[PDB]
């Protein structure tokens, strides 16, 4: 890995630096780099495989080194510098795709290309120079077993999931309390519902509890909470638990009473927000408590009290909402987020080339079911494919 | 079922709806029609029944699964009604003088109700809560209510003297009684023609739905004169002949049961639960 | 220009409000008032007409667009009404005897209804679906109607004995017949004094509105139990004097043609689909 | 607060019993006890009822709790018994003679019936499976029942002819009439004297227990030959003085209640099940 990286940052030097006109001063690292990587590879024949219909290539490399005699780069340096420069970028991205396709139930994190197995031997070992990239730092970070940290706005943490809780509920479907919530990527979007509006519950109080466990622990994250769930503040038609019948909701906005977002790490507090909305820290947790109140209102003008009666039948159904968006966060482990493509590389590589399902990763690399059962073998097998995508991503 | 119906039930919202069960739910429940005498006696068929249930059958009903249970009137209907089977559609004629009757007949076949005994004639009443009522029928209900205080006297009643008691109720073969909560009342009822009880709404009553024929909307099936709630259980019609409105009740079958909700049938009749 | 083909529109937001087209509406538009002769009786002016006209004038209706026209009560006004305008209004007399004679006459203004012929001589009949009724008309409709079974056989009726059958109109001016769908009946009616046609209803008859003068709201539009829809076009007005009903009707004719639109039916969008 | 879900338990051993709840449930339900006449005349004593209430109230029972309600003879008694106490023990004299009948009472009152109206002349009527019967009641019930085959032709009797009946039963007051299942029976009952109901028996019964005083082991609540079952709920006693057969109930009250258990369909969670 540290040598495909080498290699890939190596050739990003040479396409970035090896300009005509530019001062060999600028490149003479880059340029002794560079012919150390062709005198490593030269005489060396590498295969990218058959999997899928990813075609079967075959490498060899036999370059000459580039000259050090120049002052200043001219048209014919460059032009040898970027024959081989482009056929070593061909390479390094056949070996990526060939990487990124490929997954092990046990060593998931070990390379499992033939290409990259051959590149982790020591004769290849002194192409490796300056691991920069993020990516590449937690790799080697986590080759030592050192504290990885990975940055993501927006982190892809929550599986999909709308879904619905009824606390108490009758076939007719008419006085209804309970809790709707989607958690999409970094939103959770929850709202407790009641039709009678706390008529009869003590102390005209009805408590909605919201526990969202998190897969992977996050750190130093930012979350705005906003105190209403605007996707459970109209009228819906919604299917039932067993789906035999659909009740109506017909929510009518409260303002949610005794907000309390707790974030925990293994079953203790760790950060706690009352009444607060805006902007919040939530520095280390794995779990999100959500705890909020109905409560009705003790005066109310003429609308209002007709809006709530004292008995049934209810039509306007008493909601109380909050919004959860963890907009930066840190994680030990790799993750789906709104600004990397790492996800969406692997899974456009392993759908273009027609990979079948393999033993580790979920058909068609489904972000949900990945999420939701994010095992260390999915983990180890998922930071190896991220990585070789950053890398690739360098060159392509 | 009961250990766990203080459990959460939880749904996803997007499973995929199942197939129309109004075919099994017709196949599988029994209909109740009641209608006044005066129908029967307007129609003047004597096979109308084969006829009505010949036409559900068209309309999905398996023959035998519907049925025809004859009233008087307003007033005989409301002494201890019977709801017998699955679904109850009760045709009840509408009469500008009997506004009330018809509204306590509504409320009594529209909710749920839980009623105790009421020894009027040992003890002093009180209605708690806004939900509890004295439901009171037989065949003539008068019911006086003195009202008392901290030292259970009278106010502006004699406890002894009924004669100046206050009267809520007269010949009534049904009355929902609603008093002042937090204070006791010595009651006097005709015990020997009609039986009182302390009653408390439980909640709307989803197997029966009460079609007004003629009329104007006038039900109040709740004491709170802030609401009149008109339910989807509370239907109206406009009216030449009963056959016509027959048909349409046959013809709409499916959008009257479908305003109509299953498992609200109880083992009994009865309009209400009684603990004694 | 492309007729008999429903092309979608595809406009868009922000494309800015036009101007009021009231004053447009009101000079190219004629209005119909359609009220009882007791209203002329009791206002008792020859002139009364024309100083409606002018009222008139002063809200933007040029002379000469506004007509008055005249009926002796609801049964003779049911007997087939022509409504030509381009906005009808129709004063309507509340009366608690005839509420379903009140209801079917709004069903059949206040709604748009494809008729076809009815020969219940030479065929059996049947409603296919909850839209198609049968629609009657004329000095005296008597209609009686035999159920068939799938042996073509009278149920509760015998095919060739009419005195069996089941009446739903008897002396009626106007009536609107649903029986149970999918069941073919035989019909006995006075052909002589009035049609019967079969009727299904389209949709909303937008140019015309009912001002229901006096009453409650009893009118039922819709032959479902399960629903009785009080559209925009249903005014209610309470009443003493007529001219006050008159004047009431010009000062606010702005928000009773707001309430209507113009006859989709009959205008050149409507080509080749039923009319015009 | 989940009504008319089936939610699982899931309960873990380990978890410790608690306390007794049989003083908690004496304090706050209620004990009714069925006893016949005869009873009342041996021990002919006018304050018995409030010496037995005292007992009770040595055994746990709050004043007023315990209720004595008075039955002539078991056919009496059979004649839609109401049972509403929380608690219900029947003191069933045994009579030789009327075995069958102290089994059907049994079976109605120690089981749970889902009933549903039965209509004659309207309808033929089979039996669909084993836990579906028929109970008529009231004065007297003569039900005369005609098999039928799949042709609707009666199997050893005419439809037309009730005479070629086979009777099932005459005089009682209470019947219930297991017929082969899967087959249509005419039925011919004395409608004006008795009423009859398609019932299912859904299960037992708890709040009611059964004492038979006197004679042997003769009672059969399932109309199965190849089952007898004895529930805990049937005792017996050998009886010679009705007050020490009242003592020996009062001394046992504990462990009658314990053999009962309160009744599963009459609490709030039956809710949409079938009641409350
Ligand atoms: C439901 O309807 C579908 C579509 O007709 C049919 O395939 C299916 O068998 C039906 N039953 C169930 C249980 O889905
Ligand atoms: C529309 O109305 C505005 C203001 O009422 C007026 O100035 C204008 O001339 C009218 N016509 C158009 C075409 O905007
Ligand atoms: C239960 O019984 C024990 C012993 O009989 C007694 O000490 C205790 O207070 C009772 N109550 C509870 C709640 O354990
Ligand atoms: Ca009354
Ligand atoms: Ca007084
Ligand atoms: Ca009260
Ligand atoms: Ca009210
Ligand atoms: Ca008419
Ligand atoms: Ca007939
Ligand atoms: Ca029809
Ligand atoms: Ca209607
Ligand atoms: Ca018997
Ligand atoms: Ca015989
Ligand atoms: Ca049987
Ligand atoms: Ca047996
Ligand atoms: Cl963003
Ligand atoms: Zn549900």
């Amino acid at each position: 890995m540290d040598v495909l990286y080498s290699l890939s940052k190596t050739l990003k030097d040479a396409r970035d630096k090896i300009v005509e006109g530019t001062l060999y001063s600028n490149v003479s690292d880059l340029i002794q780099q560079f012919n150390q990587m062709i005198i490593t590879m030269n005489g060396n024949e590498f295969q990218t495989g058959g999997i899928g219909n990813l075609p079967i290539r075959n490498w060899n490399f036999d370059f000459g080194l580039l000259g050090t005699t120049l002052l200043n780069l001219d048209a014919n340096y460059v032009e040898t510098a970027r024959n081989t420069i482009d056929y070593f970028v061909d390479f390094v991205d056949n070996v990526c795709m060939d990487e990124m396709v490929r997954e092990s139930q046990r060593n998931g994190i070990a390379p499992q290309s033939d290409s990259l197995r051959k590149l982790s031997g020591i004769k290849f070992k002194r192409i490796n120079f300056d691991n920069s990239s993020e990516y590449i730092e937690n790799w080697n970070l986590q080759n030592r077993r050192q504290r990885t940290g990975f940055t993501f706005h927006k982190p892809n943490i929550f599986p999909y999931s709308a879904s619905f809780t009824l606390n108490r509920s009758q076939p007719a479907h008419d006085n209804l309390m309970g809790t709707m919530w989607l958690n999409a990527g970094s939103e959770i979007q929850v709202a407790g519902f009641d039709y009678s509006c706390a008529i009869n519950a003590p102390a005209n109080i009805q408590q909605f509890e919201h526990i969202v466990q998190l897969r992977r622990v996050l750190t130093t994250a930012t979350i705005t909470l906003l105190p209403d769930a605007e996707r459970f503040s109209f009228p819906r038609v919604i299917n039932s638990a067993d789906g035999a019948t659909t009740w109506y909701f017909n929510p009518v906005i409260l303002r949610p009473n005794n907000v309390e977002v707790e974030f925990l790490l293994n079953g203790q507090i760790i950060n706690t927000y009352q009444a607060r909305f805006g902007t919040i820290i939530a520095r280390n947790f794995d779990t999100i408590r959500l705890s909020f109140q109905l409560m009705r209102p003790p005066n109310m003008t003429p609308a209002v009290a007709a809006l709530f009666p004292n008995a049934q039948p209810f039509e306007h159904h008493a909601t109380v909402g909050l919004t959860l968006r963890i907009e930066s966060a840190v994680c030990e482990s790799v993750l789906a987020d709104a600004s990397k493509t790492m996800l969406a590389n692997v899974t456009s590589v392993r759908q273009e080339y027609a990979i079948p399902v393999g033993p580790v990763f979920p058909p068609g690399m489904n972000w949900t079911d990945l999420i939701t059962n994010y095992s260390p073998s999915r983990e180890d097998n998922l930071q190896r494919v991220f990585t070789v995508a950053s890398i690739r991503s360098m060159l392509v | 079922q009961n250990y766990g119906i203080n459990l959460p039930i939880t749904g996803s919202m997007d499973t995929a709806y199942a197939n129309s069960t109004q075919e099994e739910t017709f196949l599988t429940s029994t209909l109740c029609l009641y209608y006044p005498t005066e129908a029967a006696t307007e129609i003047n068929d004597n096979s109308w029944k084969d006829t009505l249930s010949q036409l559900f059958l068209t309309k999905g009903w398996p023959t035998g699964s519907v049925y025809f249970k004859e009233y008087t009137d307003i007033a005989s209907f409301s002494v201890d009604p019977q709801l017998y089977c699955d679904y109850n559609v009760v045709l009840m004629k509408y009469d500008a003088t009997l506004q009330l009757d018809m509204s306590e007949l509504a409320d009594l076949i529209l909710n749920e109700w839980l009623c105790n005994p009421m020894d009027i004639t040992l003890y002093y009443y009180q209605q708690t809560d806004e939900a509890n009522k004295w439901i009171s029928m037989g065949s003539s209900c008068t019911i006086k209510v003195c009202p008392l205080n901290t030292q259970t006297l009278g106010i502006g009643c004699l406890t002894t003297d009924t004669a100046t008691f206050e009267e809520v109720a007269t010949a009534e073969k049904l009355v929902i009684t609603d008093v002042v909560d937090g204070v006791n009342h010595k009651l006097d009822v005709t015990t020997a023609t009609c039986t009182i009880r302390n009653c408390k709404k439980l909640g709307p009553r989803e197997n029966v739905a009460v079609i007004q024929v003629g009329g104007s909307d006038v039900l109040d099936i709740t004491a709170d004169p802030t609401t009149a709630p008109q339910t989807e259980r509370m239907m109206r019609i406009n009216w030449k002949k009963w056959w016509q409105v027959f048909y349409t009740v046959v013809d709409y079958v499916n959008q009257i049961i479908q305003a109509m909700s299953k498992r609200s049938r109880s083992l009994n009749s009865a309009a209400f639960y009684y603990r004694i």
